[PDB]
């Protein structure tokens, strides 16, 4: 299945929503690695 | 005279090695036939394998390549002993036995020498298990010989190689293969490729082996349904099934929870690599390699033969219940749904709820090897932590349950939707012979906005079902380490400490949510199996 | 499903892109092996999906012949074609199970595959921080977030 | 539908349920020799090496046993003089097993040990060379690459010829190389019920080949079209025009045999031509033509074919007609 | 009673007052080397033994003769230098003759005897080696092993096709090789008496294999029953179906000949049927399936057999009904 059918899936919800969702992710996965990242300096 | 015993050790793998490499090239360069201790020689070989891993980390210890080349030797002898096995598997003789067990004898010979010139004054433990493996390996060749035409008198009296699952076009030879690839599914990279290719069907796929089919596992429920009747229900019907499908089920649950210590065990080899660094690591690195491997294995295997085990049940209890309706008498439209709401639900549960079977055997043993690990190496603390994550599973439980509740609501709005479309799509001339089409589709846009209503709390439940899968990991590690101190000593935290606890918060949170889904399928497949005997029993 | 699909995507990006920068040497290992995942995904997915469709196949006759026999019963009972009926049935329990059981011995393929790769990966990266990130990295902080 | 013989010559029925119980026997080495040349030298320096390799960790081993591997002056002579490490017992053993002795290292009349292991080491040594010998010479007496390269036309045609119904088919040869004493055995397969209630699944049935005064063999220079003609007595004369194309399952299949110049052995070749292959009414077009001083065989037409407006009919029909006419 | 050939293809008639004044020639080596390997391996290392030990003998001999063997410094040369005792000699005698050459030892231009024992060892050295590889090699050849597994149905059996009486016999390959040209000679054997008052013991007489328009010959690929029809020409047209079972001595042999493809020998199966062994009135089952997409055969319905209400009478009462009907 072509990118084209999750295009308009996601275009039917609009660019409020499909930015507000991906940023989010990306930043909450950031947060969970840096955290252990910080943690790594915390050990010693 | 250690250096002399070494050579004298390197010897008779020098001498296998040379003896394979003609027979393994003329082999290189469709019957399966099975010799018994076939599955326990694999078993041994494997056995084999991890000692001389030890023996290497020895060596590596020591060090003088003489004083530890007998352990890269033997390692490439039992390979060699593998593939002169996988080419008599595959084309039967008397004599390349005969040519393995002289080495075995040989092998024997050494290691004995080496043990009497050890006690006439860590490698005294090693050197007794390579010493046991070989004997049984040994007693395994003396079983073959004995059952076999090796030196026994004139004729053999083979087993005429077995048609169960040789004859006439089969495809799925599950039973019928070399007990490593019974592990690592092997046979099915021939298929992929194939099917890469061509598109796969009936006349592309197999024919199920006689081992298991609906004559087979039908057989076993009503010889067991049979001697249980006979010394006169739904209690009476489970037995039957528990007495009837027997030691598959149980061989998966032991797989399946030695398997979960083996994934128990790894993150404290991490701790232990973790202290000495900072502070004998390399081999604690190649034994957490090993025990990833095999631990993972035999994950897989349990999964499969609890999943092989489920699908002869729903065969057996399938037929069964359909030579039940020939019997039937008139008197019993509702019951004709209520029949094939039996075969597509009631049996679907009572199959997914076998599947789930040995994971509610090993998951109580999981939990509790995981607190009370966790505990020695954090502290009271650790309890603490320990307290919340198992704290999500009842939880969830509940959450569940919510989402089935609403699922039961929507459905309801979703079949009516559907009525209002039928007629909609039937009068479609008549519809837009006078364009009141418009006037209907207000109204089953008016259905859409309740149905969509309840969407809504389903989706709910859903983002705090996931909402909780990630969080409880941040919140135990959170409460857990600012607590450490406040518990009680808060003493210096190692790097070891914390990322152990961390290693283990993952390895129980995986667990934890399959309980849940465990009960309600419990429950669920109870409740269908009192049904299936309420009808059965009519 | 779009909600799980992205987090595991993202958590997956997250755990190659840790193990890198804990080691470098570690993330030039990598990458052969991930591409080795390519070649396993291809060949997964044009017969898991082939498979899945035969599946379906085999529960719709099935479950319709049930209804044929509980209605027109009496004609069946009386034809004395039990035997026959019997056997059509066997065949579509039969057509079911290899169908359901060839799903899961691919499911099973796949899985032991990606986690031979996934051992693979952690063996390396163990060797790797064991020796940079003491002998001369001398970093203890590293192989904690890398091993885990 | 199912074939008998593949177009390649190679045979398509798979045997089942063979007793197999006599084929436990070592025929190894013949069956190595007969692979690839680049497998076969594979295979033959892996054994040399393998025995040089056992040979020379034996007598590493018995040099370190006797201690004259231990390195001292005095009180001892060691069994192979001048023995230091594993290189130099390496050097040993390659210098004593293929018979070039170097004579720098002297095994001595001191240990009768070494002398038992030197007696077997060569014994062994010249039966392998022997065996290795032998071996690939009979490999050097393949002629298979220029054997199997005879070609039949695709689809063989049918035609009226003196006014009786004949098979016509292409043959040919593709080398300078004759074939001496060539034979024809041409063949039909169908499955057939005789008037007992016999049903046979498979029917093999001699069709002939139609040559002069006699003879089943023919002569092999040119493309020669093989000239038969069905008669009532012929087994093919029942069969329609009609209905070989789709539905009925005939293969008739020919053997080519013959025994080549050079090496002097029987090779054959076997062919197959199914009802789905085989056509009706057509003519093939002329091969040979006079060229400046020879004749010229041009094989792009040789599976070429032109439209005849010949009769369409059963040839138990066209017998029939020809009683008639 | 006694039987012509054995079922196994050996021959049973034994040989007496043979001339044998011929047969008194050395025809010592091909006879040793036909034997089984493990024996040939055995006679060969005997050989090669028994030649090193005689050499060595001799040249302890000459060097105790000489007087070098005599330990002594000075007012001599040893023709062997450096040789002591009888160890050193044997080592001397597998250096020279197997052709490694130490050179530890060295043989000198003092003594011409030496040179001559030297140059007969060579000799004698290099003709025992080429025999003894020539032989291995020829050996090597031996196909013998793929050969003779040919099968046929231990009982055969007469049915009637076409309305006439016939001969059903099954034959068949067990491995991948075919064979070439595979012709059949069958014929009967009995004690017949002419009407000129001569009794012969024993008369062979050929029975037709009838295959298409002529053709001694047939094609193997898969099991083809071997189709003959007796009729009033032939020789077994006279006997009744009631005397064969138990009284009437009648052996009917099948000479199966052929040419094997990979070594292009002629090969050849003979087998017996007596009057006990054959049978009247029944059915081969059909062997053959439509497998998936090929052809299967079963082997285990080889030689099992239906019952067929076939009429029961004599081939001369057979015919004489049929001219009635
Ligand atoms: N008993 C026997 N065994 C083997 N060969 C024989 C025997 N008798 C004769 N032969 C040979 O076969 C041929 C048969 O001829 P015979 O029957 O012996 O007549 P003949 O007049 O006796 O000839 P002779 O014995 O040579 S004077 C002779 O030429 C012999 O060489
Ligand atoms: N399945 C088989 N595959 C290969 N060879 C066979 C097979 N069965 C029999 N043979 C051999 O071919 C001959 C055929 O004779 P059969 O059909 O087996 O009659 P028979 O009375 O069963 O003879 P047997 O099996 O030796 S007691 C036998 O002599 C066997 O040696």
């Amino acid at each position: 299945i072509p990118w084209r059918a999750c295009t308009k899936y996601l275009s039917s919800a609009g660019i409020l929503l499909l930015s507000l969702l991906v940023f989010s992710q990306l930043l909450k996965h950031m947060v969970l690695v840096a955290i252990d990242y910080w943690l790594a300096k915390w050990t010693d | 005279n250690g250096c002399f015993v070494d050579a004298l050790n390197v010897v008779p793998h020098v001498f296998l090695l040379f003896i394979t490499f003609p027979i393994l090239f003329i082999g290189w360069g469709s019957t399966w036939l099975h010799f018994p201790g076939h599955n326990l020689r694999w078993i041994l070989t494997f056995i084999l394998l991890f000692v001389l891993v030890c023996e290497i980390a020895e060596g590596i210890l020591s060090d003088h390549l003489h004083l530890y080349m007998p352990a890269g030797m033997a390692f490439m002898a039992a390979i060699t002993s593998v593939v002169y096995y996988h080419n008599i598997e595959t084309s039967n003789f008397p004599k390349l036995l005969i040519a393995l067990l002289i080495y075995w004898t040989l092998a024997f010979i050494t290691k004995t020498i080496k043990f009497v010139k050890f006690y006439d004054h860590l490698r005294f433990c090693l050197t007794g298990l390579l010493v046991i493996l070989y004997g049984m390996l040994l007693l395994v060749e003396v079983n073959v010989i004995r059952v076999r035409r090796y030196i026994f008198f004139k004729t053999p009296r083979e087993v005429k190689p077995p048609e169960d699952l040789q004859d006439l076009g089969v495809r799925f030879l599950q039973p019928f293969v070399n007990l490593l690839s019974k592990g690592t599914y092997w046979w099915m990279n021939a298929f992929i490729k194939t099917a890469h290719k061509k598109p796969i069907d009936l006349r592309a796929i197999g024919k199920l082996p006689i081992a298991m089919r609906a004559l087979t596992n039908y057989q076993r429920l009503c010889v067991a349904f049979d001697a249980q009747a006979r010394k006169d229900g739904a209690r009476a019907i489970w037995r039957a099934l528990c007495h009837a499908f027997g030691r598959r089920l149980i061989l998966s649950s032991t797989f399946r929870i030695l398997a979960d210590l083996l994934g128990f065990a790894g993150p404290l080899c991490i701790f232990g690599i973790v202290d000495h660094l900072g502070k004998n690591a390399y081999v604690l690195a190649v034994l957490l390699f090993l025990a990833l491997l095999l631990q993972r294995t035999f994950l897989q295997a349990s999964y499969y033969v609890a999943i092989e085990t489920g699908i002869n049940l729903r065969g057996a209890i399938q037929t069964k219940i359909y030579n039940k309706i020939m019997h039937l008498s008139t008197s019993n439209e509702m019951t004709a749904g209520q029949i094939c709401n039996l075969v597509a639900i009631d049996t679907n549960q009572l199959m997914w709820f076998f599947f789930l079977c040995p994971n509610l055997w090993a998951m109580p043993v999981q939990i509790i090897v995981g607190v009370i690990l966790l505990y020695y190496i954090l502290g009271v603390s650790a309890l603490i932590g320990a307290a919340v994550i198992i704290l999500l599973a009842p939880v969830q439980y509940f959450v569940a349950t919510k989402l089935s509740q609403a699922q039961r609501s929507t459905l309801e709005h979703s079949n009516e939707r559907l009525k209002q479309t039928n007629e909609m799509l039937r009068g479609m001339k008549l519809l837009k012979l006078y364009a009141w089409e418009s006037i209907f589709c207000s109204r089953v846009e008016v259905t859409r906005r309740k149905e969509m209503t309840s969407l809504r709390a389903f989706a709910v439940y859903t983002s705090i079902s996931i909402f909780m899968n990630t969080a409880i990991p941040i919140a135990a590690v959170l409460i857990t380490f600012v607590g450490h101190v406040s518990f009680f000593k808060e003493s210096d935290l190692s790097p070891s400490v914390a990322f152990a606890s961390l290693s283990l918060f993952h390895i129980l949170v995986t667990p934890l949510f399959l309980l849940s889904s465990v009960v309600r399928s419990t429950v669920k497949a109870l409740v269908s199996v009192q049904k299936l005997s309420e009808f059965l029993s009519s | 499903t779009l909600e799980c699909l992205s987090r595991s995507t993202l958590l997956c990006v997250s755990a190659l892109t840790v193990i890198s920068y804990v080691t470098p040497v570690f993330l030039v290992a990598l990458l052969p092996l991930a591409v080795v995942c390519y070649f396993i995904q291809k060949y997964f997915r044009v017969a898991s999906r082939d498979l899945q469709q035969l599946d379906d196949t085999t529960q719709l006759p099935l479950l319709s012949h049930f209804a044929e026999t509980v209605e027109g019963l009496t004609t069946i009972r009386a034809f004395r074609y039990e035997a026959r009926f019997q056997q059509k049935l066997l065949e579509y329990t039969d057509s079911n199970n290899i169908a359901s059981l060839f799903l899961t011995a691919a499911n099973r393929w796949l899985e032991v595959r990606m986690e031979y790769i996934g051992a693979c990966v952690v063996l390396i990266a163990a060797a790797t921080s064991i020796s940079n990130s003491l002998h001369r990295e001398l970093s203890a902080g590293l192989v904690g977030l890398g091993l885990t | 539908r199912a074939r008998f013989v593949s177009k390649k010559g190679n045979c398509n029925v798979a045997h089942k349920n063979i007793r197999e119980q006599g084929r436990f026997l070592q025929d190894v080495f013949t069956t190595l020799v007969d692979l690839k040349w680049p497998h076969t030298l594979l295979i033959f320096t892996m054994s040399f090496l393998c025995s040089w390799l056992l040979f020379a960790m034996v007598w590493w081993l018995i040099a370190f046993a006797h201690g004259d591997l231990a390195p001292g002056e005095g009180t001892n002579v060691p069994c192979v003089t001048s023995i230091h490490s594993f290189s130099s017992a390496f050097l040993f053993s390659i210098e004593v097993q293929v018979t070039i002795g170097f004579g720098g290292r002297m095994v001595t009349e001191e240990c009768p040990l070494a002398i038992l292991i030197l007696i077997v080491q060569n014994i062994v040594g010249l039966m392998i060379n022997a065996i290795m010998l032998g071996c690939i010479f009979m490999k050097t007496a393949q002629a298979h690459r220029r054997a199997e390269t005879l070609i039949f036309s695709k689809h063989a045609v049918i035609t009226l010829r003196h006014g009786r119904l004949c098979f016509m088919l292409r043959v040919g040869d593709l080398r300078k190389s004759m074939i001496i004493s060539a034979t024809i055995h041409m063949q039909v397969v169908r499955k057939t019920t005789s008037p007992e209630g016999e049903v046979v699944p498979l029917h093999q049935v001699d069709i002939p080949m139609e040559n002069g005064v006699g003879g089943n063999g023919i002569f092999l220079v040119a493309p020669l079209i093989i000239y038969h003609v069905i008669d009532s007595n012929s087994p093919l004369y029942d069969l329609a025009p009609s209905d070989l194309h789709h539905h009925q399952d005939l293969e008739i299949i020919v053997i080519l045999e013959g025994v080549v110049e050079t090496t002097g052995i029987t090779t054959q070749a076997r062919t197959s031509y199914l009802a789905d292959e085989i056509l009706w009414g057509q003519r093939f077009v002329p091969i040979v033509a006079e060229e400046d001083g020879r004749y010229s065989v041009d094989y792009s037409k040789f599976g070429n074919t032109i439209k005849v407006p010949t009769p369409l009919c059963t040839a138990r029909q066209l017998d029939e007609d020809r009683s008639l006419l």
